[PDB]
RNA sequence: GUCUACGGCCAUACCACCCUGAACGCGCCCGAUCUCGUCUGAUCUCGGAAGCUAAGCAGGGUCGGGCCUGGUUAGUACUUGGAUGGGAGACCGCCUGGGAAUACCGGGUGCUGUAGGCUU
RNA sequence: CAUAGCGACGUCGCUUUUUGAUCCUUCGAUGUCGGCUCUUCCUAUCAUUGUGAAGCAGAAUUCACCAAGCGUUGGAUUGUU
RNA sequence: CCUCCCGUGGAGCAGAAGGGCAAAAGCUCGCUUGAUCUUGAUUUUCAGUACGAAUACAGACCGUGAAAGCGGGGCCUCACGA
RNA sequence: GUUUUAUCCGGUAAAGCGAAUGAUUAGAGGUCUUGGGGCCGAAACGAUCUCAACCUAUUCUCAAACUUUAAAUGGGUAAGAAGCCCGGCUCGCUGGCGUGGAGCCGGGCGUGGAAUGCGAGUGCCUAGUGGGCCACUUUUGGUAAGCAGAACUGGCGCUGCGGGAUGAACCGAACGCCGGGUUAAGGCGCCCGAUGCCGACGCUCAUCAGACCCCAGAAAAGGUGUUGGUUGAUAUAGACAGCAGGACGGUGGCCAUGGAAGUCGGAAUCCGCUAAGGAGUGUGUAACAACUCACCUGCCGAAUCAACUAGCCCUGAAAAUGGAU
């Protein structure tokens, strides 16, 4: 049996709103930069991040995005945090002026750094404004329960790509 | 003068034993817990039948007394007075209290309502859990239906839901009936009274050589 | 656990190697699940019940769908299961006729829900086995063991009741 | 309605562990406490003098003052919505050194050694400790053995 | 391989009984003039060196008790977070993580620092 | 002769025609007991209609069912209910 | 009453209870007055105000013991007043 | 108001009582005594039989004010430049010592020594408030309460909007004025937007059916209604059910007696004929007698029976103006 490497990149989408949230869940969502429903963020997976995801498990749906999902997310909804402003990534110079010191100078470099979690993944990911995704076209199953019990919350392994396709 | 058992059915309070803090407790209704031929040896009564609660609730001492009397009468009628041994496995250690109100047409007569409402000891009940044995009857292997009927009749004296289970243990021991015979044969078990003493293979060899002799 | 059309998954897992055993044993189960995520979750549930394993302390080395090896052949399935009723746990042996094992298990889940109000989280499928027609015990399954089976369709209810919604002719049920 | 006694609720907090009563072992007195080092306040009950209050049991502070028998400890205490650095005098029976600080200083010394050695030998080495990474890909051999098939057991009432 | 003095951890070191102990040592032992305490030189203090390892002490033994450490109990009990799950309720099941304790069955029975002796 | 008719020890309920418990509404006020008068409603049926049962021979009585259509009174004492 | 043996405290420590304690903190003797004179800091309640109580020091003058030391009241948690 | 990695802290849940402290059930084995005593022992209970107390090894059941053991959640600290490492100086403190400690002065080290996120620090003046209430869970008093009192978080108060017909608190979601798209929770016969799908599989008939969190009504106990399931049993050596026979002798067995003869009661359950028969499951006779059963056989020729269990339905199930999925 060949056991593949455990995935090192996750996409996290906040699926519940901002009403009646416990303080710990609220704090962890703020640290994940998910302050609004249907906001998405790339998360580098390790013990600390996974335990944070476990804390905010009922409020999020997360999974392992593929190359196509990363491309669609960066190209259609990719916005940079340039001078604390949400600027659309309409030119490569916008990426180069903020991340060129790390070697990232284009959309392709940004996508590569996000997909293959590189040395400067933290800088490249924080440069991206959190993705403001639409409502899931076709609806959800049940946002109040876990994915493995017929709902939408929690870790769906690679069905996050289906969710993304319906989501943006 | 006793309240209906529905007022004390549930395990709502913390356990309240009769101790040096709770004084003035009236004696429990049930004082005898073992009936029938209690002196019967272990091999005499190989069959054991338990009655097991399915609810986490409180059984009153009066209810335990009534169930014990009913089961005893049926067992004496069916299997004879020396053909069975019964053991009640619940002891009413939890004191239930009453905040007594005056049953007269007056609240001005120092009723005080809910002021100083901590009650006086009303009675004693036994706390039972799901899966806990309430009564056990050991007898001959041919009286299985009589044991089941006696426990079925005793079930009607209790509030909740109870199951009748024929145990795999030999009598009142904790050892399986299939292994009991060869364990006694190889002297891992030594009978005494209604129970067996387990003899482990450790300790002084003098205890080993008093056996096998 | 919800449902759909269930699929069979062969799920093989093990503990993570530790400085007590470098090669821990591999364990395999058949899990009937809507998808592989639920299949892995149920695998961890069952191996946690049986062995002393956890998802964090172990790993899953394989999870692959088991295709039916003869989906063109009607066959009899006996299913041993256990479930929690409202007042206890019971073991059941049920029988179904189907082409696929996963379809038979789906039939079992629907039938348990219909006859015993048993939700899928209460049901533990512990054995599924194709059985010979002479080993069947349920008459509703045995009555289809006829080489000359023959029956009509007596009272055929109109299902196109709204195309048309209004008409002059009353429908016929005999065909 | 609660009393304000100094030792209310300390019935088990200040009691000795099982079969550990009697004479206080002397290594506790033989420990050396300098200013600035990190100590854990425990508060054994055999010695009634210099006892810390129950709110400092289990806390950790920094030594700022050393006397003949006690130390002065700056320990954080949370009061309503503020944390203030209280200064307490605690006899050395009720304190012990902090192995967290000990391990951190060991790690600093070892990192400085690695920096010196790696600058001597050229090759760059990692010093920042990382969280547990995702497991890498690997092969699991069956060794010609079919993995055991597991099935849930039938239900039966035991006891 | 051991002992003595002073110890650190304070039963893997304790408790009961039995066996063995070469050489130093530690003791038991002899005595009350002096020092010093007593109802009593029993204890304490002092001055000794005839005898003895009988005892303490050291080592070993016991299908020994205890203690220490494992397995089982048991992924059980319990439990963080979740559901417009079930049930009249009592309560229970599932998802997400954590996870015990008896009984029962094994193994072990002090380690060591400083200073000074004995052991061909 | 347990169960025609009853039902100890226990135990499960219902009702709001008792009395309590509480203090949610009312203190810029909801006139506070009983009787009289008058209408309507409930059934957990006293009688009457139709029935079943008896330790129902008849007579009388008792238990139970469908059942509130109809009726359920005149007085001494007491403010009384 | 006298003697031996076992005795982890199952006694005692003023009192309520809890904690603590064995060549102890208990019992009996001997000598004593640290239950004395002072300044600050700190803990407890706390608003980080006071009182009360307490802890660690520092400066005197002492007590005790061969000495190390210990003692500025009571083994600790209460026993009090602008 | 976060995790991770180290490192401490705790005594709740659980568990335990063949571990201490309390509570507590039942037997068993021993041998002393102001235990009762014990039948023939006074005579040296010549004896040893029982019951006590006591001890020993077990055994049932417990604890908010018990505990060996002991979670989950939780609380503190640390994760560097105020650090590390070299030298040197000061001290009236400490002292065998160039001792220890503290301070001070120079110098060299940047891989900025976990993850994630965020711009921080600091001062002055200051209103209103100081009746709260509700929900999940934990929890005290109380029979309980839309009762009284606490812990945690969220909410209402201060908040509109979609859904729960209706509703301060439930579920979804929080709000500038609009257009388009899509959803949440909830829904899609008609009211009323949307299943006018040739939706799937079953269950259920109610002469009080049932119909969706909070929530707005029900239990124990029953059913040969029906549907699944568990365990056991019988059967071509012919089951089951029907129809038809035998159902005895001793013995009208013993002790009960005024009759109890098999059946008003106490013990025991024999034998043989065999096809079987209980010296009796019931009716009953004053009593006999006469019947019935369990037991066997005949006719009948293929499957049948029993005890449980849990789904829907039914009984249990009664209130007042006429009425509420
Ligand atoms: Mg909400
Ligand atoms: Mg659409
Ligand atoms: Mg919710
Ligand atoms: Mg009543
Ligand atoms: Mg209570
Ligand atoms: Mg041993
Ligand atoms: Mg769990
Ligand atoms: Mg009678
Ligand atoms: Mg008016
Ligand atoms: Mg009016
Ligand atoms: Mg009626
Ligand atoms: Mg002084
Ligand atoms: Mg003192
Ligand atoms: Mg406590
Ligand atoms: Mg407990
Ligand atoms: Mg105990
Ligand atoms: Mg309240
Ligand atoms: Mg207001
Ligand atoms: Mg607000
Ligand atoms: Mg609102
Ligand atoms: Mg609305
Ligand atoms: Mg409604
Ligand atoms: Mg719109
Ligand atoms: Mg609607
Ligand atoms: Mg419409
Ligand atoms: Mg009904």
């Amino acid at each position: 049996f060949y056991v593949p490497a455990e995935p090192k990149l996750a996409f996290v989408i906040r699926i519940r709103g901002i009403n009646g949230v416990s303080p710990k869940v609220r704090k962890v969502l703020q640290l994940l930069r998910l302050r609004q429903i249907f906001n998405g963020t790339f998360v580098k997976l390790n013990k600390a991040s996974i335990n944070m995801l476990r804390i905010v498990e009922p409020y999020i749906a997360w999974g392992y995005p593929n190359l196509k999902s990363v491309n669609e997310l960066i190209y259609k909804r990719g916005y940079g945090k340039i001078n604390k402003k949400r600027i659309a990534l309409t030119d490569n110079a916008l990426i180069a002026r903020s991340l060129g010191k790390y070697g990232i100078i284009c959309m392709e470099d940004l996508i590569h750094e996000i997909y293959t979690v590189g040395k400067r993944f933290k800088e490249a990911n924080n440069f991206l404004w959190p993705f403001k995704l639409s409502s899931p076209r076709g609806g959800m199953k049940k946002k109040t329960t876990h994915f493995v019990e017929g709902g939408d919350a929690g870790n769906r392994e690679d069905q996050i790509n289906r969710l993304i396709r319906r989501m943006n | 003068g006793r309240r209906p058992a529905r007022c004390y059915r549930y395990c709502k309070n913390k356990p309240y034993p009769k101790s040096r803090f709770c004084r003035g407790v009236p004696d429990a209704k049930i004082r005898i817990f073992d009936l029938g031929r209690k002196k019967a040896k272990v091999d005499e009564f190989p069959l054991g039948g338990h009655m097991v609660s399915d609810e986490y609730e409180q059984l009153s001492s009066e209810a335990l007394e009534a169930a014990r009397i009913c089961a005893n009468k049926y067992m004496v009628k069916s299997c004879g007075r020396d053909g069975f041994h019964m053991r009640v496995r619940l002891h009413p250690f939890h004191v239930i209290r009453i905040n007594k109100m005056l049953s007269c047409a007056g609240a001005d007569r120092l009723q005080t309502g809910m002021r100083g409402a901590f009650g006086k000891p009303q009675g004693t009940v036994a706390r039972v859990h799901i899966g806990q044995v309430i009564m056990s009857i050991r007898t001959k292997l041919q009286n299985e239906e009589h044991v089941i009927e006696a426990l079925r009749r005793a079930k009607f004296k209790f509030p909740g839901r109870q199951k009748i289970h024929i145990s795999k243990k030999w009598g009142f021991t904790k050892f399986n009936a299939d292994e009991f015979e060869d364990m006694v044969a190889k002297k891992c078990l030594i009978p005494d009274g209604c129970g067996v003493k387990y003899v482990p293979s450790h300790g002084p060899l003098d205890k080993w050589r008093v056996l096998h002799s | 656990k919800a449902s759909g059309t269930l699929r069979e998954y062969k799920v093989v897992g093990r503990c993570l190697p530790t400085p007590k055993c470098h090669t821990p044993p591999l364990y395999r189960m058949r899990i009937f699940a809507p998808n592989h995520v639920v299949a892995k979750s149920r695998f961890w549930y069952f191996v946690s019940q049986l062995k002393k394993m956890k998802k964090s302390s172990g790993e899953i080395v394989y999870c692959g769908q088991v295709f039916e090896k003869s989906p063109l052949r009607v066959k009899n399935f006996g299913i041993w299961l256990r479930y929690d009723s409202r007042s206890g746990t019971h073991n059941m042996y049920r029988e179904y006729r189907d082409l696929t094992t996963a379809g038979a298990v789906t039939q079992c889940y629907r039938d348990m829900g219909a006859r015993h109000r048993a939700r899928a989280h209460s049901i533990q499928i512990m054995k599924v086995e194709e059985i010979a027609a002479s080993k069947c015990r349920r008459p509703a399954v045995k009555q289809f063991h006829d080489s000359k089976i023959k029956f009509p369709l007596p009272h055929r209810v109109l299902r196109r009741q709204h195309k048309p919604r209004f008409t002059t002719k009353r429908p016929n049920t005999f065909f | 309605t609660n009393t304000k006694g100094k030792r209310r609720g300390t019935r088990y907090m200040f009691s000795r562990p099982f079969r550990k009563h009697g004479v206080v072992p002397l290594a506790t007195y033989m420990r050396i406490y300098k200013k600035g080092d990190i100590v854990d306040i425990k508060g054994m009950g055999t010695v009634q003098k210099g006892m810390p209050h129950k709110c400092y049991h289990g806390k950790t502070g920094r030594v700022y003052n050393v006397t003949q028998h006690a130390v002065g400890i700056v320990v954080n205490k949370q009061v309503k919505g503020k944390i203030l650095a209280k200064r307490i005098n605690v006899r050395i029976e009720h304190i012990k050194h902090s192995k967290s600080r000990d391990s951190f200083l060991k790690r600093v010394k070892e990192n400085d050694q690695k920096k010196k050695e790696a600058k001597e030998k050229g090759t760059w080495v990692q010093l920042k400790r990382q969280p547990a990474p995702p497991r890498e890909a690997h092969f699991v051999r069956t060794n010609g053995k079919e993995p055991e098939l597991l099935e849930p057991i039938p239900y039966e009432f035991m006891a």
